[PDB]
């Protein structure tokens, strides 16, 4: 879902 | 600076295994957040994300191809490979390895990740072509006809790329439009090549096709039939 | 998954010009973000990361904007080198996507195709295979539709075409269709018919034979 480095 | 090279076989058969190396140099894949990827382009289509290795050894895959990819990395080589299994025709593409920089750090303290957002350098690209073809020479036969007269040579049933076409030995060259091959779903290439002249020109028109794979010259004039 | 899409695909320019590229994501992406300018034959080329940030040694007059869904890319005063196709790349979410592309090419005047139709050689007849094809030859700009018609019946799956480079004095594109067929469904048709839609033509031109005709 969310790549690595997201959020 | 970095740079990348990928490198395996140029031609593939269908239900075969392709294994891909990238070789790089300037940085490490044990560097801290640091990604090496793959991206493939068929001819004349758009860029398409395949895989990511990162240097902590997180894998993804593109989802559509998940079951058939295999990503894995050889630090102390600096190289990665990806492994295509089952391929088939679509899967014909130049297929490019590329780097993605880790966050920046100060003092070993991650401080920047908009760097990440980016694969920033690639390697030139290495085209694979899918095929169950043998060797083979083109069959080529005539294409024949503002108050412009057209005609040509079309350059059938070859394997692999490339051949070469020119007019009469080279000396006709304004009007000369020689078209890319089409890989046809049998796995042999075809294209035209044709030329434009005054609907009065109709001087003579000879197409010198060579296809050095197969060691096969053909020189083919065409005219405005009719006997 | 998460669709990004470019716009306009195919855009027309002149050496000076400013021109700006859009591309728009179905779901928000925060400024995850780039932006590659890929000229033919060679690998992409990063000019834009994290939407906004110059890559080192990228020319001043490429600028990118934007954040969550929707981003662009201006370049303030279009050089020779800029003749290329462009793609922006989303890595938020994985898989990392693509754009489409956005081609960009040398503006001149618009120009109907001047079009040929060829019927199969004897020679290759008997092989057993009829290749028919149509050309288009210098047009522009370079979406151009070809349609084939045997007897009436619209054909589909059973053709290919390539298209040329945009010619380096001329500015205009030329394209190559085949349809092909066996000799014996080519023996069962009269009418073959080759149907082009193109932005120079008042309403589509037909170029067709009638098989065997002598």
């Amino acid at each position: 879902a969310l790549d690595k480095w997201a959020s | 600076r970095i740079t990348l090279k990928e490198s395996g076989p140029p031609l593939v058969k269908p239900t075969q295994t392709l294994t891909l190396t990238c070789s790089f140099s300037g940085f490490s894949l044990s560097d801290f957040g640091v990604g090496v990827g793959w991206i493939r382009q068929p001819p004349g289509k758009a860029l398409e994300w395949l895989a990511i290795i990162y240097s902590d050894d997180d894998k993804r895959y593109s989802p559509s191809l998940n079951t058939r990819l295999t990503i894995t990395k050889d630090t102390s080589k600096n190289q990665v490979v990806l492994v295509m299994t089952r391929v088939s025709p679509v899967d014909t593409a130049t297929y490019f390895c590329a780097h993605r920089r880790g966050p920046t750090t100060l003092f070993g303290v991650p401080i920047a990740r908009g760097p990440v957002n980016a694969m920033d350098v690639w390697g030139q690209g290495i085209t694979v072509t899918i095929s169950s073809t043998s060797t083979k020479g083109p069959s080529v036969f005539p294409l024949a006809p503002g108050a412009a007269a057209a005609l040509g040579c079309l350059v059938k049933d070859y394997f692999p790329e490339p051949v070469t076409v020119s007019w009469n030995s080279g000396a006709l060259t304004s009007g000369v439009h020689t078209f890319p091959a089409v890989l046809q779903s049998s796995g042999l290439y075809s294209l035209s090549s044709v030329v434009t002249v005054p609907s009065s020109s109709l001087q003579t028109y000879t197409c010198n096709v060579n296809h050095k794979p197969s060691n096969t010259k053909v020189d083919k004039r065409v005219e405005p039939k009719s006997c | 998954a998460l669709q990004l899409t470019q716009s306009p695909s195919s855009l027309s320019a002149s050496v000076g010009d400013r021109i700006t590229i859009t591309c728009r994501a179905s779901q928000g992406v925060t400024s995850a973000l780039a932006w590659y300018r890929q000229k033919p034959g060679s690998p992409p080329q990063l000019l834009i990361y994290d939407a906004s940030s110059l890559e080192s040694g990228v020319p001043s007059r490429f600028s990118g904007s934007g954040s969550g869904t929707e981003f662009t890319l201006t370049i303030s005063t279009l050089r020779p080198e800029d003749f290329a196709t462009y793609y922006c790349q989303q890595l938020h979410f994985y898989p990392h996507t693509f754009g489409g592309g956005t081609r960009v090419d040398v503006r001149r005047t618009v120009a109907a195709p001047s079009v040929f139709i060829f019927p199969p050689s004897d020679e290759q007849l008997k092989s057993g295979t009829a290749s028919v094809v149509c050309l288009l030859n210098n047009f522009y700009p370079r979406e151009a539709k070809v349609q084939w018609k045997v007897d009436n019946a619209l054909q589909s799956g059973n053709s290919q075409e390539s298209v040329t480079e945009q010619d380096s004095k001329d500015s205009t594109y030329s394209l190559s269709s085949t349809l092909t067929l066996s000799k014996a469904d080519y023996e069962k048709h009269k009418v073959y018919e080759c149907e082009v839609t193109h932005q120079g033509l008042s309403s589509p031109v037909t170029k067709s034979f009638n098989r065997g005709e002598c």
